[PDB]
């Protein structure tokens, strides 16, 4: 009876324990994320937190290069996060292999929710406990974000945030769309788009960055790339100057 | 606490502990002595035969894997049969395909790697059965000690089972004075035989109750038993 | 295309007395028209009181001696270092043999 | 490794019961209001796009499915469960019927290959029901419109009018008083916005409603002319400006 | 629940231990080895008068010269004879002779702890330990005469005299006494025949006991009613002689 | 190859099978029984590949009984000839196909009819008044398309098989020693032991 | 309620795996390794707890390669350590065949990862009971890595797991800031060899052998050899004076 | 493992019953009530419909009464969705026995095939039974009009009427009070849906609510014939007989 | 894939699942056999906690393996289905392969055999049924007369009686069968036959039925009126007193 909370079985209320507390551990690395678009590219904020003196801080990261174009930060227990990693670049390498195009972000991360949604309903599988938000320019539509959870949903987003402080990104994120009227970033380049992104990480969090703190991801038509230390120090004193 | 914990090989304790694997530990301690110990030129075996009736047989201890490699048992002799068949398997194929005298070391790793397979699985227990493996190779003579764990250990002399703590501290003491038993046999095995009667308690070692195998520099792995041992009670 | 089987030649002789036994074998090895080596042994001890040579296809023969060495080794491992009677040896490479009825050992053997 | 749950997580329990049938059952009560209506000349599938942020597009989501050319389905539960039975269902569509028959499948066997599919994860081993329910309407030349309804126990049975999820038995009573069996398509989709309403708490709109129809052959949406017997999907899913338009004359 | 072959903290296995006390509630057999050959004897215990006894099987040839008598759970003995009858005359046909006693037995012990539900070392495809203990008694030209006592836990040891089954504990002290390395044929028949009337609840006579022994001339026998009959007899006036 | 004749008559199915087994240049067998009974109404002659043709006949005997124990009851002839078919139709295209002819001579119980069936490895069925395989029907049909009658009594039929038996000795290469005749009737299958001089 | 730790798969309402948690337990419990990134490679050095004299000494050795320019060391169940780097070996052969060239160390420390972290994934099998220090030298650099029970690692400047763990990461990071410019292949074997001995203090009861090994671009032509016989007793000794 | 998990579906009771069986007689126990009834001229089956609406299209509906074979028909007690699965299989084994000898399936080697699998999900495969008891109705050239019953321990016997579902009690009781051997099809029909209009838990026993079957041998043809009842021909019978 | 050991030992020595599966067999109705001189009888009582059956089709309690050999059983009727079929085949196979029909001992140990299998073997609980396995071995004339059970256990009986009430008819058995003096006719067989079930049946005429086996595949049973006479005559027996 009360092993109805081990494994992927039904509640007498209907519900997936298993599945909620899977999404309990996604807050488990204490980082927030946010995604929002550009005119023509994506951009993707992750806070980047190296406790240890003795870690090599080049080797921590939880933003992954999937393919040439897909993009993926993920939030949740790192190898977690490595396992969702690897089988989305053996996925999209497949992909192109069989029907002939590179696979874009929402084919993507539709088949990724679909194997979560497996283990959701598989008793020897388990979720897991990770959230993924893929990010590309896709050649029909455009810069997407598209992102996943244990619970195997998924759907697209203007722009979307994740972590333990998710709801003040979200609602900072909300206010300045209802403002502007849009659904995106009316920005040419994307270094001021990165730079938005950061801006608005700020307002929301309270908190002032450094060039250590942060891990920025931009995807651009025909290439997604990740911003170096200094690549985002020069973001960082752009928005100095203006404050 | 524990009955939560030791349902199987595959759980862990809180404190991070096999008890499973720990239980098999036990059948070892349960089980008759047997001593092992070595020179530079010699490596022996001495074992402990235990008897169920007066009417009964006194249960084998050592058995052959080589020309050049042997081992004593302790614990679920069932077990020993199958470990001493596989590393029988391993000298066997080391030979046939390579033209090669299995190395003792190596012989080591693999029923240490061997062992390990039943303690990460679901559905296996653990192997019941202490081992002690002599061999004369390449690099001379060699006692291992083999535990279910998989934890193997090359050592000059050692001893398991029942009240082996005896033979263990006299052979610590007697190392200086057996691991330069060199070109002699007899000293070796009689060195052998003081540490084994240093875990004796119930009888005293009979010709039907000892038993000692010896491998080394011009000598071939060798059971001696019964009348054999005679000379050495 | 490929003949997995060839002729190495040479010749063997077994004379058995009335308290001994004898095996004899050439020690020449050859390949069509050219020699290989002049001295390559052909029989051997096998243990148990016990000479075996397998002449024809080389390497038929050496493999099947290979594993009834290894039969007799194994012999004493499972009944207790008992000695393999000649006769007991003999319908033993008749297995050995029968194995490979549909690949034979292109071989003609005498123990 | 190896999946070792060899053994049903369906049983009966002592009072005749299927536990796991009524959980799943319980999840798609929770669910969103989804209905169905069937009218002379076509049938009218519609649910609330409950958008779970503003920032996200609901558009890119699609409650409202088409299945093959002539049969659409909606459901009321858990999200992904549904999403993976409409690939099962897209599938098996041709590897049972259209690969053998050289034509799509007639909706009430379509919904009897779906139903199998669900009534197997109520007795296979180490698995759970699927938590949704499901209406499925759709067309064939020989049984005409058809409307079904299908639960995770794998039951399945036909409608002229049903709602199903949170206000089930509310909307169901409303279709009650509203339906006749001389009803037009028009007059469906006008019944269906209406019944709609009631379980729309927030934004009642084109945007936060997916409305599709089984109704009329569209030759527009064919993709290629030349064969006299190929006409188009009887299939249609409304746009949001065609819904709005319909919501004046509310 | 458990697995069906975990450890007990006492480092045993509980299926093992579980086995053993069903053999407990089986019928007494009882093996005296002698330089003269081995005897076998049994307890038949019908349940009923309607009951065929000679019916009752609990001694079998393995071949000519290896005979066994059971004790416990006899249905579970049945794949354990088939196996060893197999295995003994599958040796003869690769080797021309006959399998040693010794050799036999260990055959037999192989597969006892074949049993688990995925125990990783082979495909161990047996739900439970065998319920079964045997006494498996023969003759080899290298070790003459032979008793072995072969158990669910895959050990065997070797007896000059054993009994086994629900009179085992007082059966075997009274064989500790009478056993000496020179005891004949004939002494052991009536020795196996004493002891188990000691053991029996019920009055042993030729019809609810049965008598076998394996001599290097002759091999596997099983005493016919009327054979045993006479020495039941012969046993009561040497017991009323003194 | 050997002589399997089957003709149907008035109330009775007549099986004439050669009795010779011949093996490269010797005749080792001149009393060989080529039919199996399938059950007490129902038989089954045969003809063909050494090994094939009595492994292939008592398989399917062995299949018919189990049958006739399970439901407590006789299948009619054309349900055997149509399960025997279909033995063979396998066979056809599996590894190692049963080369084996068959004539299945059997009496209806339920219609109180006789029926004859012909049945070749290839698993084609087809059902006659007369049926041969091999050679035998290059000299037997034109005789039979001759004298044959459906009102025929079982006299007249082993009369009429006789007229056959000596064309097939006549005209005919290989010396088939003779022919074993069998009735099935609605009394079930006997041997007619002196065909060798009727 | 309770009994979430009883099975592996299994998310506690916290969303841990307490068996993972507990796998920590028995590494932590296990002897001292540790493992320093150099200018041009990488030492690692362990403590080998001397039981009793009869161990034979410099014979039962720790320290494991793979391939032929990668070296292993690790903390808690050894057995469970040597299964890891089994397949490891057959992880980096299989690399190797494919691609010709020697597997890289990130390319190894992901193959070491993917496989711990799917034994976290199935309630049949148990987690690994060690803690994984490895590293070498290829085509661009030396790279240092500690593997968890979990599957999670990281690159690192210097690692340390085991019983002296916390005595070991503080002479590490003391390094770390005292040599901004990078330490030596020589000054890290001998400054490794202090590492333990300071971090055997944590089990001090015992009498203890020390196993250093490296691999460094200069000193070993960027291939795993193990420090024997003048510089091995050179680094003993050089820790043997600072303990004092 | 997974043996945590595991209801052994399979297990006797102390008692020496099957618990998955028992349990799923009782799932059965509330479903509609079936009835069969056989008489020397045909066999009527007849269905109660479990819940209703408005709604509920009853002309596309088909809930407890299957056709297997053009000669055997069946009546449903329990899940549809388990009944359809037992369902297809028996019409995939009447196929192979057609083909194979070239007749029709006698009705008891179907029904005995079917309540065979049935037994399988009883003693093996750790899988739980189909809640599902069947009514057969069929004809055969050697046993006629005959009427056979199944249930989930794979158990089937012969009847003259039988009723499976909800009230079996009742419904037995007053079919042994009105039955006779000699009766007429058009007797059995009255017969059936009598007894369903007294063992109802509704109020009234109307048209839209019952599913009707009758195999007869049409007088004027020779061969068998089944026919299952249209909405408006069950509301036509159900007036005649004096109901309405 | 299932495996899971559902048969398995218990601290006391006991495996349940085939203790349960006697209890099965204790439910299950009474099934008695005794062997005469020259023949051997099969009695089975029929239950009647539902009665408007049709007796034509409903599946017989006596089931013929081979001509020669029959089989009766106490306990779930759908297992024994299984043990039958499987018994069926193993009659053809050796008929086909040995070419002679099987001995009742043989065809007993072939049952028992598959009995036994069930109750060590992973994923699989045993049967639920005792059986009566009776017949004349290949042109003997010596009646024969086996008994198996769950356990895989089988013997051979001058008289047995299996399932519920077993316990009684037993006890009639025990003293009036003389071995000494065995039923020498077919008729005083039938009689001891059901005199022994109607200490349990109580008043059974449509109740009780019985099966005649007489050496070379002559196997009869008795209908309705038959029995009823042996019945009617045996209750004057008692009333003549």
């Amino acid at each position: 009876a009360g092993y109805d909370r081990h494994i992927t079985i039904f509640s007498p209320e209907g519900r997936l324990y298993q599945v909620e507390y899977a999404f309990k551990a996604t807050n488990q690395t204490n980082i927030n994320s946010l995604a929002v678009r550009g005119k023509d590219c994506t951009v993707v904020i992750s806070q980047k937190k190296v406790p240890d003196k003795l870690l090599d801080p080049t080797t921590v990261s939880y933003i992954f290069c999937i393919s040439r174009t897909i993009g993926m930060v993920v939030n949740g227990p790192i190898p977690d996060a490595r396992n969702a990693a690897l089988r989305a670049k053996a996925e999209a390498a497949e992909f192109r292999y069989k029907y002939g195009y590179d696979m874009p972000c929402d084919v993507l991360a539709k088949r990724m929710a679909n194997l979560s949604q497996i283990y959701t309903q598989r008793a020897y599988m388990r979720p897991l406990g990770v959230i993924l938000t893929f990010v590309s320019v896709d050649e029909e539509l455009g810069p997407s974000i598209y992102k996943t959870d244990p619970a195997g949903y998924y759907v697209g987003y203007k722009a979307t945030a994740t972590g333990p402080k998710q709801q003040e990104i979200t609602t900072n994120l909300e206010n300045h769309f209802k403002k502007s009227k849009i659904d995106h970033i009316n920005e040419e380049s994307w270094e001021k788009v990165v730079e938005f992104a950061i801006t608005h990480m700020i307002d929301a969090l309270g908190t002032e960055f450094s060039k250590n703190d942060l891990e920025v991801g931009v995807a651009t038509k025909d290439k997604f790339f990740t911003l170096s230390a200094e690549n985002i120090e020069e973001r960082l004193v752009a928005i100095a100057e203006q404050d | 606490f524990r009955n939560n914990y030791d349902g199987d090989t595959v759980t862990f304790s809180p404190t991070g502990r096999l008890f499973q694997v720990e239980y098999a530990l036990e059948a070892i301690k349960q089980g008759s002595v047997t001593v092992g110990l070595r020179s530079n030129t010699h490596a022996v075996l001495v074992a402990l035969k235990r008897n169920a009736d007066e009417l009964s047989s006194y249960q084998k201890k050592i058995i052959k894997c080589d020309e050049h490699m042997g081992l004593s048992l302790a614990g679920l002799a069932p077990d020993a049969r199958v470990l001493s068949n596989y590393l029988r398997q391993q000298c066997n194929y080391s030979s046939l395909v390579f033209n090669r005298k299995l190395a003792v070391e190596r012989a080591g790793h693999l029923l240490c790697d061997k062992a390990q397979k039943n303690t990460q699985s679901y559905g296996g227990r653990p192997y019941g059965v202490g081992l002690l493996i002599i061999g004369y190779d390449k690099s001379g003579a060699h006692l291992l000690e083999f535990q279910p764990s998989g934890n193997v250990t090359e050592l000059y002399g050692t001893a398991i089972g029942a009240r082996s703590q005896g033979a263990k501290t006299y052979l610590e003491r007697t190392l200086d004075t057996f691991i330069k038993i060199d070109g002699n046999p007899d000293e070796l095995i009689k060195a052998g035989v003081e540490a084994i009667s240093q875990s004796l308690r119930d009888e005293s070692l009979t010709v039907d109750n000892l038993s000692i195998a010896i491998v080394g520099k011009d000598t071939p792995f060798t059971i001696y038993d019964g009348e054999a041992v005679a000379k050495y009670i | 295309q490929f003949n997995p089987y060839g002729d190495n030649g040479g010749t063997i002789l077994g004379i058995a007395g009335e308290d001994f036994a004898v095996l004899a074998g050439d020690t020449r090895n050859i390949t069509d028209y050219s020699i290989n080596s002049r001295y390559e042994p052909k029989v051997f001890d096998c243990g148990d009181n016990i000479v075996m040579s397998a002449n024809g296809f080389a390497a038929d023969g050496d493999a099947l001696v290979k594993r009834f060495k290894n039969s007799v080794k194994w012999y004493h491992f499972d009944h207790n270092d008992k000695k393999l009677s000649i006769n007991s040896a003999a319908r033993n490479i008749q297995h050995l043999l029968y194995g490979k009825r549909f690949f034979p050992y292109y071989v003609h053997t005498i123990i | 490794m190896t999946d070792r749950y060899s053994f049903s997580l369906t049983t009966f329990s002592p009072s005749g019961k299927l536990g796991q049938i009524d959980y799943a059952l319980t999840a798609v009560k929770q669910g969103v209001t989804s209905l169905g209506i069937k009218a002379t000349n076509g049938v009218v599938i519609a649910t609330e796009k409950k958008s779970s942020s503003p920032l996200a597009m609901s558009e890119t989501l699609s409650k409202v499915s088409l299945l093959t050319p002539d049969i659409g389905a909606v459901y009321s539960g858990m999200g992904p469960d549904y999403r993976v039975l409409v690939d099962k269902s897209r599938k098996v569509a041709h590897t049972s019927y259209k690969r053998i028959y050289g034509e799509y499948p007639p909706t009430k066997l379509l919904v009897s290959e779906v139903a199998k599919i669900m009534q197997e994860a109520t007795q296979s081993g180490g698995v759970r029901p699927f938590g949704v329910s499901l209406l499925i309407a759709g067309h064939d030349e020989f049984n005409g419109f058809s409307l079904y309804q299908v639960d995770p126990s794998g039951s399945y049975f036909p409608w002229k009018a049903t709602a199903i999820g949170k206000g089930s038995v509310a909307a169901k009573t409303f279709l009650e008083k509203r339906w006749n069996d001389e009803l037009e398509l028009e007059d469906a989709i006008h019944i269906a916005l209406l019944t709609l309403k009631e379980s729309v708490e927030g934004e009642f709109n084109g945007d936060t409603i997916e409305l599709a129809i089984i109704g009329d052959e569209n030759p527009d949406l064919l993709g290629y002319t030349g064969i006299p017997t190929d006409k188009g999907p009887r299939f249609r899913k409304l746009t949001s400006q065609e819904i709005n338009d319909r919501l004046e004359a509310l | 629940d458990r697995g069906v072959s975990t450890f007990s903290p006492e480092g045993r296995l509980f299926q093992v231990e579980y086995s053993l006390e069903a053999i407990k509630l089986g019928s007494t057999a009882i093996g005296i080895a002698t330089k003269e050959g081995v005897v076998l004897g049994v307890e038949k215990r019908a349940t009923s008068p309607l009951l065929e006894s000679d019916s009752i099987e609990k001694i079998v040839e393995i071949d000519r010269h290896i005979g066994c008598a059971m004790s416990g759970l006899t249905a579970d003995a049945r794949s354990m004879i088939e196996h060893a009858r197999t295995a003994a005359v599958t040796h003869n046909l690769y080797y021309d002779e006959d399998i040693n006693v010794e050799s036999l037995t260990q055959s037999v012990c192989d597969l006892a702890l074949r049993f688990g539900e995925g125990a990783s070392g082979e495909e161990r495809l047996m739900s439970r330990p065998f319920g079964v203990a045997l006494l498996i008694a023969g003759h080899d030209a290298d070790d003459g005469y032979q008793l072995f006592h072969a158990e669910p836990s895959g050990t065997f040891y070797r007896y000059n005299a054993k009994a086994i089954g629900s009179g085992s504990e007082g059966a075997q002290a009274e064989l500790l006494n009478e056993w000496h390395s020179s005891l004949t044929l004939k002494e052991a028949e009536l020795l196996v025949l004493k002891i188990l009337k000691q053991v029996m609840e019920e009055k042993l006579d030729e019809n609810n006991a049965q008598l076998s022994c394996i001599t290097k001339q002759d091999g596997f026998k099983i005493y016919d009613n009327e054979k045993t009959a006479e020495l039941i007899k012969e046993l009561k006036e040497k017991e009323a002689a003194e | 190859m050997d002589i399997i004749l089957g003709i149907r008559v008035q109330d009775s199915v007549i099986l004439a099978s050669s009795k010779a087994v011949t093996r490269g240049i010797s005749v080792l067998k001149d009393s060989d029984d080529k039919t199996r009974q399938l059950s007490p109404h129902t038989l089954m002659s045969f003809a063909g590949e050494a090994g094939d043709t009595v492994q292939f006949a008592e398989y399917i005997q062995a299949n018919i009984q189990l049958y006739s124990i399970r439901e407590d009851y006789e299948l009619s002839p054309q349900a055997v000839s149509s399960f025997v078919r279909q033995e063979l139709a396998k066979s056809i295209r599996s590894r190692r196909p049963y080369q084996v002819n068959v004539l299945i001579g059997g009496y209806d119980k339920k219609k109180n009819k006789p029926e004859l069936y012909q049945i070749d490895y290839l698993g084609t069925k087809v059902e006659l008044p007369y049926g041969a395989h091999g050679y035998s029907g290059f000299y037997t049909f034109s005789l039979l398309d001759h004298h044959y009658r459906p009102d025929m009594t079982t006299e007249e039929g082993l009369d009429l098989l006789k007229l056959c038996v000596q064309e097939l000795e006549k005209r005919m290469p290989m010396d088939f020693k003779g022919v074993i005749v069998k009735i099935v009737d609605k009394d079930g299958i006997r041997q007619v032991d002196d065909f060798q001089a009727q | 309620g309770t009994g979430y730790d009883l099975s592996n798969s299994v998310f506690s309402p916290d969303g841990r795996n307490f068996q993972v948690e507990y796998a920590v337990k028995a590494v932590e419990n296990g002897t001292t390794s540790i493992g320093i990134k150099c200018n041009d490679g990488v030492v690692f050095a362990v403590e080998k707890l001397i039981t009793s004299k009869l161990l034979v000494p410099q014979k039962n050795v720790k320290i494991q390669v793979v391939d032929r320019h990668i070296g292993c060391v690790y903390s808690g169940l050894i057995p469970d350590g040597r299964h890891l780097v089994n397949r490891g070996r057959e992880e980096a052969a299989s690399f190797k065949k494919l691609y010709k060239t020697p597997i890289p160390i990130p390319a190894f420390a992901d193959r070491l990862g993917q496989y711990v972290q799917a034994h976290t994934l199935y309630n049949s099998v148990r987690p690994f009971g060690v803690s994984t220090i490895f590293g070498g030298v290829d085509k661009n650099g030396a790279h240092l890595y500690m593997l968890e029970p979990s599957g999670s690692y990281w690159g690192y400047k210097g690692a340390a797991t085991g019983k002296g763990r916390q005595s070991a990461k503080a002479e590490l990071e003391k390094l770390v800031d005292h040599h901004p410019e990078g330490l030596s292949a020589r000054e890290a074997v001998k400054q490794a060899a202090k590492i333990i001995y300071l971090a055997h203090e944590d089990n001090k009861e015992k009498d203890f052998e020390l196993e250093i090994s490296w691999c460094s671009l200069s000193e070993t032509n960027g291939l795993h050899k193990f420090v024997k016989g003048d510089l091995l007793q050179e680094a003993i000794d050089f820790a043997q004076k600072e303990i004092n | 493992g997974s043996r945590r998990y595991d209801s052994r579906t399979t297990i006797f009771s102390p008692e020496g019953r099957l618990y998955q069986v028992e349990y799923a007689l009782e799932s059965i126990s509330h479903a509609g009530t079936a009835i069969g009834i056989m008489a020397s001229d045909g066999i009527v089956l007849a269905a109660e419909r479990k819940v209703t609406s408005t709604l509920l299209e009853q002309d596309t509906s088909t809930e407890k009464l299957y056709k297997l074979n053009d000669k055997i028909a069946v009546a449903v007690a329990g899940l549809t969705a388990d009944a359809e699965i037992l369902i297809n299989t028996a019409r995939i084994h009447a196929q192979n026995y057609l083909k194979t000898y070239n007749e029709d399936i006698p009705v008891e080697i179907l029904v005995r095939r079917l309540s065979d699998i049935k037994q399988g999900y009883t003693q093996h495969g750790g899988l739980r039974p189909f809640g599902v008891s069947f009514i057969y109705a069929g004809y055969d050239d050697r046993y006629g009009y005959q009427l056979y019953t199944s249930n989930p321990s794979g158990n089937y016997t012969g009847w003259k009427a039988i009723s499976v579902g909800a009230n079996t009690s009742a419904a037995q009781t007053l079919l042994q009070m009105d039955y006779k051997d000699d009766m007429k099809v058009d007797d059995a029909i009255e017969l059936a849906l009598k007894t369903l209009s007294k063992t109802t838990d509704s109020s009234a026993l109307t048209y839209d609510r019952l599913e009707f079957a009758t195999i007869r041998k049409g007088a004027n043809d020779g061969e068998v014939y089944q026919k299952i009842f249209k909405p408006q021909e069950i509301k036509d019978i159900l007036v005649k007989t004096g109901i309405t | 894939g299932y495996d899971r050991a559902l048969s398995i030992f218990s601290p006391d020595g006991h495996i349940f699942q085939v203790e349960y599966a006697l209890e099965a067999v204790k439910r299950g109705t009474c099934a008695v056999g005794v062997k005469g001189k020259n023949c051997v009888v099969l009695g089975c009582e029929r239950r009647s906690t539902l009665k408007l059956q049709d007796t034509r089709i409903t599946p017989s309690k006596v089931s013929k393996i081979d001509s020669h050999v029959v089989l009766s059983f106490s306990g779930l009727n759908a297992d024994s289905r299984i043990l039958i079929e499987k018994a069926r085949v193993e009659a053809q196979s050796h008929r086909l392969t040995l070419e002679d029909p099987v001995t009742v001992e043989y065809l007993t140990r072939y049952v028992a055999g598959v009995q036994q299998r069930y109750t060590q073997s992973g994923g699989v609980r045993p049967f639920g049924v005792s059986t009566l396995i009776a017949g004349f071995d290949p042109r003997d004339d010596e009646p024969k007369l086996y008994q198996t059970e769950p356990s895989g256990i089988y013997s051979s009986w001058s008289a047995q009686t299996i399932g519920r009430n077993s316990k009684t008819v037993r006890e009639f058995l025990e003293k009036n069968y003389d071995r000494k003096e065995p039923p020498a006719t077919v008729e005083e067989c039938v009689k001891l036959t059901v005199r022994s079930l109607l200490e349990v049946v109580q008043t059974g005429a449509k109740n009780i039925e019985i099966t005649v086996v007489k050496p070379d595949s002559d196997i009869v049973a008795l209908s309705s009126e038959e029995i009823n006479q042996y019945v009617t005559q045996i209750e004057q027996e008692k009333q003549e007193q």
